[PDB]
């Protein structure tokens, strides 16, 4: 099926991505407040399936090194949210044969809200406490199934999001990497062999974010 | 199928924000009949191939707001309340107040009784948000009133850019555009911050940076843009010249300019006369009395002719080559690196990595927007930019060029159909009291004796007449000439520019104004001022998307509606994706979109309220009489509208410009309403219309240029990204200007890897050459009176040469460089309260003021409040922690803000003090959101430059209290 490739060592923090998930599913804005950084939303949510974090790291002369994490579903190849929420119920958490998909249903006001969060390496998994209903990235699968890029991925203009077959991605991410290395040495892929959304860190990705990788 | 796409017409747009000018694609409900369900990227498009920034991205969210006007509304004197009202009301009541306005206020004569035939009583402000044919409307249906006091956003990027870039090339656009970034080898960014205030444009750049470039950020502080280059190079506030002049002499020193380009394409040979000298700081010629240089003194040396000297051996030390060299040599890496606050070794690394494109087969380009190009050396800052490129013949190539960033979606286009105060649309000064005739005006054009100068400029009077023509084609040219109004030529160019418009208000010397998309009551410094001076207007137009600051004053922050007399009327505009027109890019590409949905509730396009505001005082005027009726009476406007109303294709075709008969011309036959088909066609006698010049080839009678969506492509072009079948740039869909430049004297390219243009089959193949003529027949720069890339330009008021001159009074006594510290030609307090340096600048989030972002929920959302970025080291010393509420204060006024503490700010070093800078937004307004913080223009002086007319906003003087 299809896979991401997120070259972080290309992403300005323009924060496209995130106002075009929104605007693609017209999902409503949060009630938000400046606590001292650009980062906003602070967190995923029920109605926020992506926001990019910021993290400032301190590095020998000037300027800073500035770490930008736009997060989402990994659309992992053997979903441990599936594996949790079959256990109360199947169908609350399918997968697409075609696509690689990992995709909520209406079902997941059945299983255990919290429980299909704890399974989730990455902590993306958010509940609704009215309707108990969990959401994330869907990958824009629909569009996807149209033979259209997922929003995030269209609006993004530095070539930080690619989209296309797990194969096509898997060579891009691996030439990439070679290529980004020679600037940024310590750059690595966030698990290759277990997702379809493989990030390029330019450094230790635990410094972008506590659940950049498993 | 995508359900929410599925009973949806699909329609193309352009951005509403900022000239990178990306394509949108629109999907309207009811197959157009009802509301906008879906905006996103037009992945067909060249530019932005699909992709959008937020601002972009949430334009669905702007065009579908709740929040928007949906009526007329009027506000009676001393009322605190608005009443809904009809069009034909707030439009004949509006009338009405221009016409007594102008009536009671019109001039016939000045006090030495020459004709202006103008009104001082009323200014109007704006709009670079316009489209280009309601801009060129506005700006004659004010001009056929008599208005001189005609501003724009423009003005604060004008008054520096347009000056430094034609004095040196002969035009003040951006020399390249948007893809042609794709092309350098060394992308050198400096005053702009283009990953957050023109992002799409950080594609091009990361995929030149793919093809090996360095990218090179210069800036004060650590930012989104810095990020993401190879060099953040830091540099204190106004020591740009300093950097720039460091880098001319390690230039000329280590021999890496480009020889051939420099010894033919630029003056480097031309021949000063003895009477040019600087010392102590000061050139020849200087008037301590006035402050003021008599430029007389730095003339060249003429031959026989009067065409100036050339030593093309480059030996005469009054050659302009070898006084460049001798004024540049002050410029030690110690003194730059000692003023800059930038590393020795950081310089020369720099220096390395941009001079290295000086090699014919590699090109270098400067990015530079606002930056700090407001202070009276601003236009002298970019000057020496155009220098540097010159010297390593990055003029007229791919991947080269000054790259002027513009502001906003038609900033360019505004600016072209002249609603700046001293031009006519295509950048024809508007006449002072001196011009009494046409022929007068057209006698100061500046003529050339050298056969080998296009001097292209001494066709003017052709566009002139043609101009006259598309408003008055009854009357001759020359007769319809009396018609629009005349400046004062005993008087001060700025006493007209927006700084002054401020002034004139708060002395109540303005009955009206118009604040047509325009913000002012946020956008202009010292708000506080503003607002109250707003109170003296008699009558206020807003025309905008939502109610606002501007619209809103009379119940602002601390003011009582009973005491304030303004009766304000608030007309409300649809947004960009609900009319058809054309807007102009940073690149001069004109790009035509079309209509989504209908217009929202009763909004109605720009040209409409216009047109039907004038209907209103031509019919008034036409019953009633009053002060001189002829330049209304007379303005053609037949030619704007089909079915009752405003026609876009109209006006964009007679802005483009027709025969009104038969007539022979270039050699070539013409019949009578014929397109004309570019301006080389344009006659002086009456025989041609065209609104403006530089749209003749843009709408010909091949069609609308200006709606091409074609790729199409020759191997040559998409080397380097030309899109020549892609919309239409001026002048004449030349896409890189100079590019005359790029190749020898036999007509073979620098560097052929990235050709712009080839002399091939016996005609120049590629980009459209900038300029007629075989090889090595013509001087590339062909609006030049000479011809030639100026080094030495001695049409400017600071010197020939850029010099340092401190911008910064407050905390800087020392100019390593003479004894001459500020401006020769330009009085802040410095109160010891305000210690620290206010700056202020734009987040990717949010647009200018807020009005348009503050009323969407998203962007919002990302940037909610306004914010203030201290250093670790202030943090310290103020007892201040990330996220608390500060109070940022000034002499101007005060305001909160939530802290960001960061090492993105870092303490410059200026005379062994640490100098600390506070950085705050200037997106917020008290109207919206809820807790969202007012305008960072509480803070800001009124007191601008007195050489520009422009206002100080990157460097004031503030202190900061934790709350
Ligand atoms: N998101 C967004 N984009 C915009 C706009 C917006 O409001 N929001 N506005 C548009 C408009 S109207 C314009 S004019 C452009 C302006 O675009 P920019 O000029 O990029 O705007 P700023 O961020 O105000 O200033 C640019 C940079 O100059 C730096 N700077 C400050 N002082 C100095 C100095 O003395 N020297 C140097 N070398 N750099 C200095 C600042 O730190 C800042 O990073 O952006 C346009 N695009
Ligand atoms: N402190 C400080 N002050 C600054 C600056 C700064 O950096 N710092 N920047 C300066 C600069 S470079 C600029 S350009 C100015 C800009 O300042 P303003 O021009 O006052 O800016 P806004 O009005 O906020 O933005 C443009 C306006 O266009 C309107 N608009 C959008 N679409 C349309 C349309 O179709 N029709 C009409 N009629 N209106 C429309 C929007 O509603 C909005 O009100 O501010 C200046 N002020
Ligand atoms: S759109 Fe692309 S460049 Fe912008 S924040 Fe998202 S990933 Fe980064
Ligand atoms: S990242 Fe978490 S929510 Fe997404 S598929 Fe993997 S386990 Fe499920
Ligand atoms: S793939 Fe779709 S749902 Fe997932 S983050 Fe991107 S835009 Fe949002
Ligand atoms: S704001 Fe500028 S860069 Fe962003 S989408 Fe609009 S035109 Fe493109
Ligand atoms: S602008
Ligand atoms: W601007």
């Amino acid at each position: 099926g299809k896979m991401f490739f997120v070259d972080l060592s290309r992403c300005t923090a323009c924060r496209g991505c995130q106002i075009a998930c929104k605007q693609w599913k017209n999902l409503p804005a949060e009630e938000t407040r400046n606590t001292g950084s650009h980062q906003n939303p602070p967190d995923l949510s029920y109605v926020t399936l992506k926001t990019v974090r910021f993290t400032e790291k301190s590095r020998k002369g000037p300027g800073i090194d500035w770490l930008f994490f736009p997060e989402q579903c990994r659309h992992c190849v053997e979903p441990p949210c599936k594996g949790q929420a079959d256990v109360d119920l199947e169908g609350a958490v399918v997968k697409d044969e075609t696509t690689g998909a990992v995709l909520f249903t209406e079902l997941t006001a059945k299983v255990d809200g919290e429980s299909v969060r704890s399974a989730c390496p990455y902590d993306i998994p958010r509940i609704d406490p009215v309707t108990k209903r969990l959401s994330k990235c869907d990958m824009c699968n629909d569009r996807v199934q149209n033979g259209l890029l997922p929003a995030c991925v269209k609006t993004c203009p530095t070539g930080t999001m690619n989209f296309g077959d797990e194969q096509e991605m898997l060579a891009l991410a691996e030439k990439r990497l070679a290529e980004v290395k020679k600037t940024y040495p310590g750059a690595v892929l966030g698990d290759p062999n277990d997702v379809r959304v493989v990030y390029l860190f330019t450094r230790d990705p635990k410094d972008f974010y506590e659940h950049a990788v498993a | 199928e995508l359900q929410k796409l599925q009973w949806a017409k699909q329609t193309t747009s352009i951005c509403c924000y900022c000239a990178v000018g990306c394509g949108l694609i629109v999907h309207t409900a009811k197959d157009g009949q009802g509301r906008a369900v879906n905006v996103e990227g037009d992945p067909d498009h060249p530019i932005n191939e699909g992709s959008l920034c937020p601002k972009g991205a949430s334009i669905f969210q702007l065009g579908e707001n709740d929040q928007r006007g949906t009526q007329p509304l009027y506000r009676a004197p001393f009322s605190d309340t608005w009443k809904p009202v009809t069009w034909d009301f707030a439009l004949t009541e509006i009338a009405k107040r221009i016409k007594k306005t102008r009536d009671a206020s019109f001039t016939e004569k000045n006090a030495a009784g020459d004709l202006v035939n103008r009104t001082e009583a009323i200014a109007s402000f704006g709009s670079a948000a316009m489209d280009n044919e309601e801009c060129w409307a506005y700006g004659n249906i004010l001009r056929s009133l008599g208005l001189v006091y005609i501003e724009h956003q423009a003005r604060i990027x004008h008054s520096p850019t347009v000056p430094a870039l034609a004095e040196s090339f002969g035009r003040g656009a951006m020399t390249n555009h948007w893809n042609d970034l794709a092309n350098s080898d060394c992308i050198l960014i400096m005053g702009s911050n283009a990953a957050e205030n023109h992002p799409i444009a950080f594609k091009w750049v990361l995929r030149a940076k793919d093809k090996g470039a360095t990218l090179i950020h210069v800036d004060p502080r650590f930012t989104r843009t810095s990020a993401r280059c190879d060099v953040y190079a830091p540099i204190r506030s106004g020591a740009d010249i300093p950097f720039l002049g460091g880098l001319i002499k390690y230039i000329l020193d280590n021999k890496l300019y480009f020889t051939d380009y420099v010894r033919e394409y630029t003056n480097a040979s031309l021949i000063v006369g003895e009477k040019f000298s600087f010392k102590d700081g000061l050139f020849s010629g200087y008037d301590a009395a006035n402050k003021k240089y008599d430029k007389s003194m730095w003339a060249f040396e003429l031959d026989a002719n009067g065409v100036p000297k050339r030593d093309p051996a480059l030996k005469h030390p009054r050659c302009v080559i070898n006084l460049l060299k001798k004024h540049y040599e002050r410029y030690n890496l110690d003194k730059v690196a000692a003023i800059t606050g930038t590393s020795k070794e950081q310089l020369q690394q720099v220096y390395k990595a941009y001079a290295a494109t000086g090699k014919p087969d590699k090109a270098g380009t400067i990015m530079y927007a606002m930056g700090w190009t407001q202070h009276s050396v601003g236009v002298q800052n970019i000057r020496a930019m155009a220098m540097i490129q010159l010297l390593l013949g990055n003029i007229g190539v791919a991947g080269g060029g000054v790259n002027a960033l513009r502001g906003e979606s038609n900033v360019q286009g505004s600016t072209d159909q002249g609603l700046l105060a001293h031009i006519w649309p295509g950048y024809n000064p508007v006449p002072n009291s001196k011009a009494a005739t046409l022929e007068l005006y057209n006698a100061a054009t500046p003529q050339s004796k050298d056969p080998m100068s296009v001097n292209w400029w001494q066709n003017r009077p052709k566009y002139v007449a043609s101009y006259l023509k598309a408003l008055y084609p009854d009357e001759e040219p020359a007769a319809a000439y009396d018609y629009l109004p005349r400046i004062d030529a005993g008087r001060k160019l700025t006493d007209y520019f927006w700084l002054n418009i401020f002034e004139k208000m708060d002395k109540g010397e303005f009955k009206g104004l118009f604040a047509w998309g325009m913000n002012p009551a946020c956008g202009g410094a010292n708000a506080n001022k503003n607002r109250k001076a707003m109170g003296k207007l008699e009558w206020l137009v807003n025309v905008n998307l939502f109610e606002n600051e501007t619209s809103s004053f009379w119940k602002g922050p601390g003011m009582n509606p009973a005491e304030i007399g303004t009766e304000v009327f608030f007309l409300p505009c649809c947004v960009s994706i609900e009319k058809e027109g054309s807007v102009a890019n940073s690149g001069r590409w004109m790009q035509w979109r079309y209509r989504g949905p209908k217009p929202y509730a009763e909004t109605k396009p720009d040209g409409d309220i216009m047109l039907d505001m004038f209907k209103k005082v031509r019919e008034l005027y036409a019953k009633e009489g009053g002060a001189y009726p002829a330049p209304i009476a007379k303005l053609n406007i037949a030619d704007w509208e089909e079915h009752n109303e405003f026609s876009p294709t109209k006006v964009a075709k007679l802005m483009n410009g027709y025969f009104l008969k038969d007539t022979e011309v270039g050699g070539k036959q013409f019949k009578k309403g014929q397109q004309v088909p570019s301006f080389a066609f344009l006659t002086a006698d009456g025989s041609t219309c065209s609104g403006n010049w530089l749209h003749a080839g843009s709408f010909t009678d091949a069609g609308n240029l200006m709606a091409r969506r074609d790729k199409t492509q020759t191997p040559e072009q998409a080397r380097i990204g030309l899109f020549p079948n892609w919309s239409f740039c001026w002048p004449v869909n030349r896409r890189i200007l100079y590019n005359r430049a790029s190749v020898d004297k036999t007509g073979k390219p620098w560097n052929p890897a990235k050709a712009v243009i080839e002399w091939k089959d016996g005609k120049w193949v590629g980009d459209v050459v900038d300029g007629g003529g075989d090889p090595g027949t013509k001087h590339p720069f062909i609006m030049q009176t000479h011809g030639f890339g100026a080094l030495y330009g001695p049409g400017r008021e600071e010197g020939p040469f850029p010099e340092h001159y401190e911008p910064l009074e407050c905390p800087v006594s020392k100019n390593p460089f003479s004894k001459q510290l500020h401006n020769p030609v330009a009085k802040a307090v410095c109160d010891p309260r305000y210690p620290f340096i206010g700056t202020t600048y734009r987040v990717t989030e949010h647009w200018q003021t807020g009005l348009m972002t503050r009323r969407c929920a998203w962007l919002v959302e990302a940037e909610p409040q306004i914010f203030c970025e201290i250093s670790k080291e202030l943090a310290k010393l103020r007892g201040i922690g990330n996220g608390d509420t500060v109070k940022v204060s000034s002499l101007r006024g005060a305001l909160e803000a939530v802290a960001i503490v960061t090492e993105r700010i870092r303490p410059f070093k200026i005379e062994g003090v640490d100098v600390h800078m506070v950085g705050l937004p200037w997106h917020y307004g008290w109207m919206v959101p809820k807790n969202g913080g007012d305008t960072a223009n509480l803070l800001t002086p009124s007191a601008g430059d007195p050489n520009t007319g422009i206002p100080e906003t990157k460097a004031f003087m503030v202190d900061v209290r934790k709350v």
